[PDB]
């Protein structure tokens, strides 16, 4: 084909080619059911050839089309190879070329391709991603066949619908015989309905999946009695054997089950992670079965079965993040095996022990099906549990997991009633003096006191009075950890009781009615309600706050709470008390938690209120102590505190002077601890302002790198070893060692420009090993709105990645730090890899929008029409809007095309961009973040994920601007482009839903932060006149309390008074952010047609 | 093999990975499959370290890199003598992993590093052909 | 009541609160039935009782699927009830052609006949 | 004509309520400390405009839904606050003239 | 309160609930009456024991499609979380004293 010339050769192995791929897909024929070795080899040949740059140079979607091909018959026949990356790839190159052909003269194309073709787009497009295993797939794949019984019944089987799955199957006779017995059987087992099952089973005795499905009833029952070998079928007989004491029949038959599900895993084609885990699961199971036969072959002890169980909570443990499909059938093994160890046991005091590990194997079972919104499982783990543990005595930990079982199916009576009873069986027993009740009865009386709170069934002082305070009076790791969660839970409803107080005062119900008598006893009366409502506020503030301090020091699981104690320590700085306790028993709390405020603690402190008790000697300590601790995490925030006013100096308010002076101080204390590293920390900072200072304007065209002129101190700076790389991120150690950390060696001497209108200058930083970083050194511009936007995205983070659904997505916000110098110097990391999606799509020069569709409208034609329309009215904005974008095509689909060739990568990385998309997206809106343009927002070339800058505008700000922001996000028809064939359907949406779920989980942590971050005084987030003409070329404490209102509707659901649910609410948001007419509205700089 | 220190399971994982750079037959592999077996069955928290170390890169992950070497190993064991005795050690040390959320959707097959630099250092395209040929 | 049905228990053998339920599901009012409220809500009949009340047919047929210690008539009657009111019509069926391997039993199994069109069985 | 009427009046609320909200007094305040006024004016006319059509068109549809049945006449609630709210609107004052005098009178009475 | 009366309420706030809309229209037009003078003034008050309109006109608006939507204390509820809320909040004895004694609350 290089040396083609009058293209006949390649119309001739067109043809052939073409017509090789038609006869593999009938079905005997004339040529027919050919091998599949001769059909991987051709497509071995079109994989080859895709990959090749055609000799007219051209794109890659070009490159592709060496020979004529109808990419349908391809990926429906590589689909049959089960080589299904490949198949989706070559489903969306057919789909583009097609789309393609038609512009010259889903379901449209999927009825199109039927006709010609005879294979539906949409039903190939389905059995691929059916083959491929991703969940979230699934949804968007389309909706042709959704009246079918079969897909409802598949829809209903992934999301574990499974008493809609039964009454389908039930229902529908048109399923052939086998597959419907099957998933009644299925559906039953799955529902606990054993003797159901086990009847409906002896009704149907008037295929192997039968005698399966059998095996498996007959195992889980142990029944005992229902007599190649399969696999249910040899752990059926395993198990009899065992039972039997037939030792060499249980041995043989776990191996041959071990080597026929190998052989079973291997003969498949292996191409997804997916098709691997039922396998690893079985072979779990088989080994787990095969180590209890040596516990059961020689005599039973207390330690082997200690042993044994603390091996299988690790192994349980290493399964964390594993679907329920795979840990439940290992749980009910071993279930089945404890019971059945228990009933060969002969001998109580070993009874006794292994009636124990099946307790706590039950309890834990019970557990982990209620994690998984699952309700029967749990009800038969209890039912088990009272069938071998019979009680008398009344009080144990599974009578607490009854309980929560039962609150879980929302029967709140029944869970309370049992709570109650046990709380009073506990206190007639004993005075909460024995050690191993302690445990359960702390946590009994908190959760009846939390259940109290959410029922509203008792009245806030009989809940403190009798379940929480007593539960903290009542409280050896587990005693600390209830410790933790007694002081939570009472710091919380303390924390709930003083907020409502001040609601109340602060309502306008409240003044009112004091105005009301504004207009003689009357006022005595108020005075005196005033005072007693003053007095139990500060009750409430105190106990929350002392309470909050105690949960700091026993436990790190609820650190995030610092941010709480240190709003309430902030608002009521004046109260005494609440100083007192800081300064006692808050200077115990470990430092590290107190990194995550750093900058709001800092920019707290001052010099007015100094004494014993005074609330700026504790915050100065307190910052003191932080900075000794943890040098490399606050030295540079207290020195640019200290370096504010240093840029006009080193070139040539009260609160302000106060601030100064109290960075000044620390940073002294720091000097007398470590001098040189204060000295060179100071000397680089002086370094890097310097730098920044110096004008660019000169080597403004040029782009090959400038050297630094030899007057710069920075070059001077050389073996900086007590210093590490300001901008590389520090992992927080509790020890204050940091011995192995890179430090700062030499700057190279060669400078770039990243363009703009400030010039911002890149320079290269190698460290103490041979690696260097980039750094990105900004002047004449405010890096700490960026410093605390990457604060809260660090925080998103970690609530995302504490979540279990965020955290197999991997969905995460991408981050770069940032080291603010000055008020108007600092420098941030420079993300290496990372190129803007305006540069890639728009380029005058080389833009995708260029070299792919060459005959649409240019760049330059849209902003200038739309730049044109924008003095007339909004019918005129919208036809020209519309006219743009049919002249605009989305071209961004090709970048995982042409970045990545193998069709499993390629699958990946854009599968990482739609959950990147999803993520920042929702994040954003919770924020309320604006200015997302193209050229804010860069896409990594390696991993094709999103990098979110230029935080500066945020909460909604972009809506007070002239030509106001009318998006939640950016999801122009480029970016939804960019997802694939299915746009913001599937994988999107349902990243979006967990994004929204996770964050309305989080509410009061998300609530917390954003009230610390606001009233921050050196915060400056209020959009402004000079902001507003710049970015398109108290009424403070009021702005503050309406963003905090709208964040926490936004948070609850509720949407222009109307409350929704989380997918009600992401429906909301797409069709916004998508809708031409708010498109069309916004301003031509932001470029919607992009 | 021992000398200079002992081996973590990390390093256990990686020289049965280097051994396995080379396989002449599968059936020479069953000691050291029984070893790898062992190792895994005694140490699980260094599993679990493993596991939390791996989770910034999910798709270099030693654990779905050592099971997808197992499954081919086992491949390529089909139809010779020692057919079941490999199956059943690789049945043996995959039990112990088990249904371990990898975090990766795609199985990545191991690919010879020198192939890759080789075929880089050519530039032309009929200088390529004859260095895969020859 | 609690404490007043326990000191009535102790003297006379009587439980106030279990004479009230009686009396309360024997006049047929359907709100009433909640007033009664003690620690024999926990047991299995009387949940089974409530779910009834309810109609939460899927609660009731998983408890008497789980429960044994309830005696076998009134299992098997829960059993079907909830089963037909589920419209689970097969499984009904091969649920009662399993139970031949009372007469409340051949009457449920009639009514299930009529109501499936089963007219083979006489 | 219910259902029609139950939108257009959501519609309309929803320009009352951004008109009457907090946001958009804060715009005009920071838009007060110049095509930027311009563009505001014409932004201005023309949600005013959409208000006004939004708030006809339910009006209508809720006359509509009167005269055709009896089973939404609790809806004449909703028709004679917006014609009050609305009383300076011509539009609104002549449809109540020309289709509204053809409501049974028997509706009107709950709010006589 | 724990028989028919809790479940009558229930039912009854549910009703409310599914016509939030009706009693939100009714209401508003009853508020906006020139003659209907429901708001307090220190007269009534001294009497009762021996614009600024619209504002209060919108916040007792506002507060009914709260309580209609089931909003207390910012959280949403459902009926029967509603119901209890009132009913503990009804048969409170520190609300009771605090109350004034021409009520009669021991009554
Ligand atoms: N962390 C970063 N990594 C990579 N590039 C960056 C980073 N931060 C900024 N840039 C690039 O630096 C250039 C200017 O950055 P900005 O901070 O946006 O400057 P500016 O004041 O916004 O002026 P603009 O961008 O022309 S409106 C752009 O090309 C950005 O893409
Ligand atoms: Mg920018
Ligand atoms: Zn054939």
């Amino acid at each position: 084909l290089l040396q083609d010339t009058n293209e006949s050769w390649r119309n001739l192995l067109s043809t052939h080619v073409q017509g090789f791929f038609t006869s593999c897909l009938r079905h005997h024929f004339f040529r027919c059911c050919l091998d599949k070795k001769s059909q991987r080899t051709m497509l071995a040949v079109v994989d080859y050839m895709r990959r090749q740059k055609r000799p007219s140079s051209g794109t890659i979607f070009n490159d592709a089309f060496w020979l004529d091909l109808n990419y349908l018959e391809v990926a429906k026949v590589a689909q049959s190879c089960a080589a299904h990356f490949t198949a989706l790839l070559y489903a969306e190159i057919y789909a583009d070329k097609k789309s393609m052909d038609d512009q010259e003269k889903i379901s449209s194309l999927s009825e199109k391709s039927k006709e010609e073709t005879g294979i539906s787009l949409q039903d190939l497009l389905l059995e691929i991603y059916r083959s491929i295993g991703e969940p979230d797939s699934l949804y968007g794949c389309g909706g042709g066949k959704m009246l079918q019984p079969i897909t409802r019944l598949r829809t209903y089987e992934h999301e574990a619908m499974w008493g809609k799955a039964l009454v389908t199957y039930d229902l529908e006779t048109a399923i052939p015989s086998s597959t419907r017995q099957a998933g009644i059987i299925q559906a039953l087992q799955n529902l606990g309905l054993c003797h159901i099952l086990s009847v409906y089973l002896k009704g149907l005795d008037y295929c192997p999946e039968l005698e399966e499905l059998h095996y498996q009833a007959a195992w889980r029952n142990m029944q005992w009695d229902h007599c190649g070998t399969s696999y249910h079928e040899s752990l059926y007989n395993a198990l009899q054997s065992l039972r039997d004491r037939e030792f060499s029949t249980f041995y043989e038959s776990l191996k041959y089950a071990r080597v026929k599900e190998v052989e079973e895993m291997c003969k498949r084609s292996l191409e997804s992670v997916y098709s691997l885990y039922p396998t690893l699961s079985r072979l779990q199971a088989i080994g787990e079965l095969e180590s209890i036969g040596e516990l059961f072959s020689r005599s039973v002890t207390h330690r082997q079965l200690s042993e044994v169980y603390i091996k299988w909570q690790k192994h349980s443990q290493l399964l964390k993040d594993s679907d329920f499909s795979f840990q439940e059938p290992i749980m009910a093994l071993r279930t089945v095996i404890l019971e059945i160890l228990m009933e060969k046991e002969m001998d109580n005091s070993q009874r006794e022990c292994i009636k124990d590990i099946l307790t706590k194997h039950l309890v834990e079972l019970s557990i982990l099906a209620r994690t998984f919104k699952n309700t029967q499982l749990p009800e038969r783990a209890i039912f088990q549990i009272k069938q071998y543990n019979s009680v008398s005595c009344g009080v144990s930990e599974w009578q607490l997991e009854e309980a929560q079982v039962f609150w879980a199916k929302k029967e709140q009576s029944l869970a309370l009633s049992i709570l109650k009873q046990m709380i009073k069986k506990l206190d007639a027993s004993c005075a909460a003096n024995n050690p191993s009740l302690k445990l359960t009865y702390t946590e009994c009386l908190r959760v009846c006191g939390n259940w109290l709170a959410e029922t509203c069934l008792e009245n806030p002082a009989v809940i403190m009075q009798t379940y929480l305070e007593k539960a903290v009076e009542v409280a050896s790791d587990e005693l600390r950890n209830g410790k933790m969660k007694a002081f939570l839970s009472l710091a919380r409803f303390s924390d709930t009781q003083y907020q409502r107080i001040e609601n109340y005062m602060k309502s306008s119900e409240f003044e009112n009615k004091q105005a009301l008598l504004k207009r003689q006893r009357e006022l005595e009366l108020d005075e005196l309600a005033l005072r007693a409502l003053k007095e139990d506020r500060k009750r409430f503030l105190c106990k929350a706050v002392e309470n909050y301090i105690n949960c700091l020091l026993s436990g790190e699981e609820h650190d995030m709470w610092v941010f709480r104690l240190c709003s309430l320590w902030l608002e009521n700085s004046g109260v005494s008390e609440v100083n007192g306790m800081m300064k006692r028993d808050g200077m115990k709390i470990p430092t590290y938690k107190f990194l995550p405020l750093m900058y709001q603690l800092a920019a707290r402190m001052g010099t007015k209120m100094m004494g014993g008790l005074g609330f700026h000697e504790v915050l100065n300590n307190l910052i003191s102590r932080i900075s000794m601790d943890h040098p490399h995490h606050t030295l540079f925030i207290i020195l640019a505190l200290a370096n504010a006013n240093r840029d006009e100096f080193l070139t040539k308010s009260q609160l302000d002077e106060d601030r100064t002076e109290a960075a000044n101080r620390i940073i002294c204390t720091i000097r007398s601890r470590r001098p040189q590293m204060v000295r060179s920390v100071e000397a680089l900072c002086d370094a890097y302002i310097i730098l920044a200072n110096l004008d660019a304007t000169q080597w403004k065209t040029q782009r090959k790198g400038i050297n630094i002129p030899a007057d710069q101190p920075i070059t001077k700076l050389k073996n900086l070893e007590d210093v590490v790389v300001p901008t590389m991120e520090i992992k927080v150690d509790h020890t204050g060692e940091y011995g192995n950390l890179v430090t700062i060696q030499s700057f190279k001497a060669e400078f770039r420009l990243a363009g703009g209108v400030n010039l911002p200058k890149i320079i290269d930083c190698v460290g103490s090993d041979g690696k260097e970083r980039r750094q990105l050194v900004k002047g004449r511009d405010d890096l700490r709105q960026d410093a605390v936007m990457q604060q809260v995205f660090q925080m998103c983070n970690t609530l995302l990645q504490r979540n279990t659904e965020t955290r197999k997505r991997k969905l995460t916000i991408c981050t770069y730090k940032v080291v603010p110098l000055s008020q108007r110097s600092g420098v941030l990391e420079w993300c290496t890899g990372t190129v803007p999606i305006g540069e890639f799509l728009v380029n005058n020069e080389d833009g995708a929008h260029k070299r792919y569709r060459p005959n649409d409208f240019s760049a330059f034609q849209c902003q200038k029409k739309m730049m044109e329309v924008q003095k007339k009215s909004f019918e005129e904005k919208y036809e020209v809007f519309m006219d743009v974008c049919q002249n605009f095509q989305p071209v961004f689909r090709y970048f995982c095309m042409e970045k990545f060739l193998d069709p499993a990568i390629w699958f990946e990385k854009r599968l990482a961009y739609t959950r990147s998309v999803a993520t920042s997206s929702i994040v954003g809106y919770i924020l309320g973040l604006g200015d997302r343009h193209v050229q804010n927002i860069l896409i990594n070339e390696q991993s094709a994920e999103l990098v979110h800058i230029d935080l500066g505008v945020a909460f909604e700000q972009g809506k007070i601007l002239p030509t106001p922001e009318t998006v939640p996000f950016r999801l122009t028809r480029d970016i939804v482009d960019g997802m694939g064939i299915t746009g913001v359907e599937g994988v999107f949406r349902r990243c979006c839903e967990k994004t929204m779920e996770v964050m309305r989980n989080s509410q009061e942590t998300l609530l917390t932060i954003v009230e610390v971050l606001l009233y921050d005084p050196l915060f400056d987030w209020t959009m402004n006149p000079l902001k507003a003409l710049y970015l398109q070329q108290q009424s403070f404490n009021k702005v503050a309390e309406r963003v905090l209102m709208r964040l926490q509707e936004k948070l609850k659901g509720v949407e222009e008074g109307t409350v929704l649910s989380v997918g009600g609410q992401v429906n909301l948001l797409i069709q916004q952010a998508i809708d031409p007419k708010n498109l069309s509205r916004l301003f031509p700089g932001w470029k919607a047609w992009v | 093999k021992y000398s200079r220190g002992p081996f973590s399971l990390l390093e256990e994982i990686n020289h049965f990975l280097s051994v396995s750079v080379y396989d002449a037959l599968p059936l020479t592999r069953l000691e050291g499959l029984k070893d790898l077996r062992r190792q895994l069955e005694l140490h699980k928290d260094q599993m679990v370290d493993i596991m939390r170390a791996s989770q910034d890169n999910p798709q270099d992950g030693i654990m779905v890199k050592l099971v997808v070497n197992l499954l081919q190993l086992s491949k390529m064991a089909i139809n010779h003598t020692g057919e079941k005795e490999v199956l059943e050690a690789v049945g043996s040390c995959l039990g112990e992993v088990g249904p371990i959320d990898f975090s990766t959707i795609a199985i990545q097959h191991s690919k010879d590093a020198s192939y890759t630099k080789a075929l880089k250092l050519f530039e032309d395209k009929e200088l390529q052909w004859t260095f895969i040929m020859l």
